[PDB]
């Protein structure tokens, strides 16, 4: 298009709290930690 | 009138019972997790990370 | 047809014979897991009695069914957020690979 | 939020509420263009009864 | 047909012989005005997609309002701010209006 909250019969889809960019950042952090430190990054520093 | 009341109250009871069943399934999962945690965490030493 | 369970394979068992690998492979497999649903929310008053005062007044007789349905859906959505949080947000910091 | 939760006190958080705020509503009636008129003209104003 | 809602200029192309629009739930969505050959979308006049962010009333009574999936220019028309209490018109325009 460019109000969908009342167009349908009261049904809406709330957005997730963590955007796909945030999930990608989390997976990136996990992957970099695993690659550069192994399992140590999970136990502590 | 009593049939209307009975239907409504029976629906309320059924809803409550179904909610209780679902919450009890949740609590059963949590209790299984706690039992496994006591087995592998207190009665031993787990190498499972985190 | 009558489905086949798998390929028949007898093991050459013997009380003094062992089988030791001489080479290996590094296999990468894929495992897919669902983590969350779509955070659906329903406007119960508008769904049952869309823009109708008389219907809304009648629906108000049925007590708090509508409220508890909304509460259940809100719990579902919060639970989905928590699921995503627990699956992914398990690292305290944000590491980045060196150049 | 207070009435939709049936309480006078509200805890921290984002609640989803109802819609109590009413608005006055006017009425409209729409029908097609008036056509297809009977022969009443030649029935009332007829030459001879 | 009879109903309640807001009539808005539409974007659809009704066929020459079709009169009333319809959604998937057998609910009127758009209509053809009987006199003027113009198509009007019928958007129900009710907003239940309103969330109220609040710190605990113990701490303060200041709140924020989130309207679901709307632009910040469509807010005083989505909730009909002109027919609301003046204290609700605080939460329809202003300077603290994020998107
Ligand atoms: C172990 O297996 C690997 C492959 O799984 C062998 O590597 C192959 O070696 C031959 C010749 O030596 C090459 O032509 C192939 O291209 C190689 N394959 C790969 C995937 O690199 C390796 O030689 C085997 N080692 C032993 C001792 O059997
Ligand atoms: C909201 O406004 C922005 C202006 O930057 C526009 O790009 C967007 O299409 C608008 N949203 C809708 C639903 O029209
Ligand atoms: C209906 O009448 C109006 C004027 O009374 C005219 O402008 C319009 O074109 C007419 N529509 C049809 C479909 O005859
Ligand atoms: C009959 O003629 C008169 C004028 O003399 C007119 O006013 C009236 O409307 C006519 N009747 C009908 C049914 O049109």
């Amino acid at each position: 298009i460019a109000i969908c909250a009342q167009k349908f019969n009261g049904l809406t889809v709330l957005p997730p709290l963590l955007t796909d960019e945030m999930i990608a950042q989390y997976t990136s952090a996990l992957l970099a930690g695993t690659i550069t430190s192994g399992w140590t990054f999970g136990a502590g520093a | 009138q009593i049939d209307r009341l009975i239907t409504g109250r029976l629906q309320s009871l059924q809803t409550y019972v179904t909610q209780q069943l679902i919450r009890a399934a949740e609590i059963r999962a949590s209790a299984n997790l706690a039992a496994t945690k006591m087995s592998e965490c207190v009665l031993g030493q787990s190498k499972r990370v985190d | 047809y009558t489905m086949s369970l798998g390929a028949e394979n007898s093991v050459a068992y013997s009380n003094n014979s062992i089988a030791i690998p001489t080479n290996f492979t590094i296999s990468v497999t894929t495992e897919i897991l669902p983590v969350s649903m779509t955070k659906t929310s329903v406007d119960c008053t508008m769904y049952i009695c869309g823009d109708s005062t008389e219907c809304s007044n009648l629906l108000l007789q049925y007590g708090s069914f509508c409220t508890q349905l909304n509460r259940a859906l809100t719990g579902i959505a919060v639970e989905q957020d928590k699921n995503t949080q627990e699956v992914f947000a398990q690292v305290k910091q944000i590491y980045k690979t060196p150049p | 939020t207070k009435c939709t939760l049936k309480s006078f006190t509200v805890e921290k958080g984002i609640y989803q509420t109802s819609n109590f705020r009413v608005q006055p509503t006017e009425s409209i009636v729409r029908f097609p263009n008036i056509t297809n008129l009977c022969p009443f003209g030649e029935v009332f104003n007829a030459t001879r009864f | 047909l009879t109903g309640t809602g807001v009539l808005t200029e539409s974007n659809k192309k009704f066929l020459p012989f079709q009169q009333f629009g319809r959604d998937i739930a057998d609910t009127t969505d758009a209509v053809r005005d009987p006199q003027t050959l113009e198509i009007l979308d019928i958007t129900p006049c009710s907003f239940g997609g309103v969330s109220v962010i609040t710190p605990g009333t113990n701490t303060s009574n200041q709140v924020a309002v989130l309207y679901q999936d709307v632009n910040c220019t469509e807010v005083p028309v989505a909730i009909h701010a002109d027919q609301l209490t003046p204290t609700w018109r605080v939460y329809s325009t202003g300077s603290n209006v994020f998107q």
